[PDB]
């Protein structure tokens, strides 16, 4: 008999292998300490190996022989350089926005803070208000402009109800999602196993898109679920909790290597809470990138609503030409000057008329 | 401030060259 | 005068159209400054004391001096014109 | 058997030697506590001695003798003065800085904030906030003006990103990292022994220049590392946090019987945390400079986005000849007036007229 599925190390050193559910089921495999040690995997391995059914007093299988390990020979998982030993760098291969349903929506976000392969940014916005459609949007173009990329998408305490729509209309994309019904402690290990799972695929010099719903949301179930921390921050917040969201974040990079890992969040602001606010503060400094939405902006019916003048990037240059560096300097002032619903108001009346290569190029003409 | 006359788009012929550039390449392929 | 009014005259229908034209000039030329200009390299105006039309004295002379050449090119929509109106007016 | 590079004594009473790596390596050898004693050898100090393999059921280098330390006999090293009773001054050696690149930011820096050897430096602002390649600008500034000061860089709880491309970009120079990815063990480390290296460097008369990024972002990994420390501060600090800090940024000063150590370290302010703001008031009563840089020059792109106002130097005669003492009391008493965005931008066209010396010409 065979089986397959994800290695889901726990702490006795034994794995569980996960369905289309991607939660505990009871079809998993059973990997000694010593197989893990001589193929070096670590939890989120793709694992196929012959296994016979779980024998008498063994309640799950035990995989007898591996075959097949992240998609591949196995000598490569156990030979090869550790995650951490990665050269990395500044993402350099940007993704271009181009989609028709919503064209001036991923025309603003690239030609105001354009993202690239490794890129770690956050959108940052007030709650029911454009974070989870908007991510819909760039996921779909991203589906649409790099299909060669494993696009993944993580929804994270969440309505069931966008759940559905969404995976409907993720068009087959990896999409996993974690409701609020559930309890936070599935959201803690569903977050993590998909943690390992991407750093896996990414040691395979992969490029893998994370996009993550309700980062806030995540700190704030990682602070429930966190038992102590000892000291408490301000606000009520745990210390060393965000460590694992922080080790979850900075994973992101442009590795050298090969491949990427880029990873956007949606976090969740002037919320009235502390919590909130301070911990956008922490992951803030660890970004490369911050896209703000605003509440009134949202108010007013418009999309998108982006808080156009604090959102920006970091070294344009790799990822811009400095014609478009220039421009983007240029832009800028002229939107510092131009008012934030006025900026929208106007801007949507001004980039419509042209496409995004259409807008891209008669703007670089224009703006 | 007649409308036939009011409003008259003015552009060198560079970025006229440009524009329209841009104009062919927005057929794509 | 200015050079050639009356080829000035035959190479449009009606005068307001020309007026709105080279003032239309004028105006970018101010806004982007003399940098925009196409017909820069050697044929430049030129003061008497100095060589300071280079720069700005006079910006309607520049643009009846550019619309001479065959380097302009003016029509009632030849761009979409709200993308242009609408970027003017804010640097 | 050669055995090279710094001395990291353990804890257990004898010693490891650490590489190029800037981190706990295994090409360690030990310095037992008697040889401590016997040599009166302090950790850090540029160590190239003779060693034996690890023997049987043993499983680190063991030295056999110690011949050259700082680049120095070991005789002259037991008999030198050490580093506490040092007599300090203020900076007295300035550093003209005009660099083809961008000749505008360090003519701007020049003009506020003039760099002597031995300054205990800030400069403030908000994450994301315009620091770190101005610091690249300054380092590339000082590897041209003063090639002869040995001009190191510690980066901490930043990303490993940033962290390479500066390792390419800074021509070869000293950079030390440390990402927030690490554990906060591994950043105290590293801050504290790039620490003590340098006062064993500075303690031989010799010109440091430290470029540590981060300092008040370092005092944010640092309530990360504070275990507990103490009792609750407002905004959540704790009582002595700050002292292993302080005495990290207090080293900074100018000595009197030679060379120097100047530390330039860049703090996040405004952050909306008390903690935050109050590390910030109270290291600023430790340095003698401050570069503030608000953000909405920043979010307009405005670079240099400095806060020209609320940054000035102490004691600029001490650094600063009494005539160019004077020629910048006239300049002060007259570029203090005009107001910030405006003062922004026409500042900047004066000093892109010509050099700042050459505007003085
Ligand atoms: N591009 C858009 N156009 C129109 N309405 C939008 C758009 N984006 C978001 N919305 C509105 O905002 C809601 C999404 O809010 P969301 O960002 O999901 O809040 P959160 O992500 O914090 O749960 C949608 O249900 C819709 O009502
Ligand atoms: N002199 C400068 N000119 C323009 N941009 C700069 C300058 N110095 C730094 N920056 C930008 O500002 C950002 C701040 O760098 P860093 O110190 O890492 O961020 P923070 O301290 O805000 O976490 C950098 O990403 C860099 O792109
Ligand atoms: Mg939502
Ligand atoms: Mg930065």
């Amino acid at each position: 008999r065979l089986v397959k599925g994800y290695l889901e190390i726990s702490q006795d050193g034994y794995g569980f292998l996960t369905e289309n559910l991607h939660n505990l089921e009871s079809r998993v495999a059973i990997v000694s300490a010593g197989l893990i040690k001589q193929y070096a995997l670590r939890a989120g391995d793709y694992v196929v190996g012959q296994a016979r059914p779980p024998r008498e007093n063994e309640r799950y299988a035990t995989l007898l022989k591996v075959e097949a390990v992240n998609n591949l020979d196995p000598e490569a998982a156990k030979n090869r350089p550790r995650f951490d030993e990665l050269t990395p760098q500044f993402p350099d291969r940007q993704i271009r926005l181009e989609t028709t349903p919503d064209e001036l929506s991923t025309r603003v976000i690239d030609l105001l803070a354009p993202i690239g392969r490794g890129q770690r940014g956050l959108i940052v916005a007030p709650p029911k208000a454009g974070k989870t459609t908007l991510l819909k949007k760039i996921a779909n173009a991203v589906l649409k402009n790099e299909p060669d990329i494993k696009v993944i998408v993580l929804l994270i305490d969440e309505r069931p109800e966008e759940v559905t729509d969404f995976r409907e209309s993720v068009q087959g994309a990896e999409v996993i999602a974690s409701t609020f019904d559930e309890p936070p402690q599935n959201h803690i290990r569903v977050a993590e196993f998909v943690h390992e799972r991407a750093k896996r695929i990414v040691e395979e010099g992969g490029h893998v898109m994370i996009l993550l719903d309700s980062i806030t949301r995540l700190a704030r179930a990682n602070n429930l679920v966190t038992p102590p921390t000892g000291r408490t921050l301000s606000g009520g917040l745990d210390s060393a909790a965000l460590y694992f969201p922080k080790r979850f974040l900075g994973a992101a990079r442009n590795i050298r290597g090969g491949g990427s890992l880029t990873i956007l969040a949606t976090a969740l602001v002037e919320t009235g809470s502390r919590m909130d606010d301070v911990i956008f503060e922490e992951f803030k400094g660890t970004g490369n990138m911050e896209l703000h939405l605003s509440r009134r902006l949202e108010e007013r019916r418009i999309f998108p609503a982006i808080d156009i003048l604090k959102s920006g990037t970091r070294r344009e240059e790799l990822l811009l030409g400095e014609e478009v560096t220039h421009k983007m300097w240029l832009l800028r002032k002229v939107l510092a000057d131009m008012d934030p619903a006025e900026a929208m108001e106007m801007l949507l009346a001004r980039l419509a008329r042209t496409k995004n290569n259409k807008e891209f190029l008669a703007s670089l003409a224009a703006r | 401030g007649s409308d036939f006359v009011r409003f008259t788009q003015v552009v060198d012929q560079k970025t006229l060259k440009a524009i329209e550039e841009a104009r062919k390449e927005a057929v794509e392929a | 005068a200015e050079p050639g009014i009356d080829k000035l005259f035959g190479m449009v229908d009606s005068k307001y159209r020309l007026t709105v034209v080279v003032a239309k000039r004028a105006q970018q030329l101010l806004r982007h400054g003399f940098k925009n200009t196409v017909l820069e390299p050697e044929e430049r105006p030129k003061m008497q004391t100095l060589e300071g039309l280079f720069d700005d004295p006079n910006a309607v002379t520049w643009a009846m001096k550019e619309l001479l050449t065959g380097r302009l090119v003016f029509g009632e929509n030849l761009v979409p014109e709200d993308r242009l109106q609408k970027e003017m007016e804010r640097l």
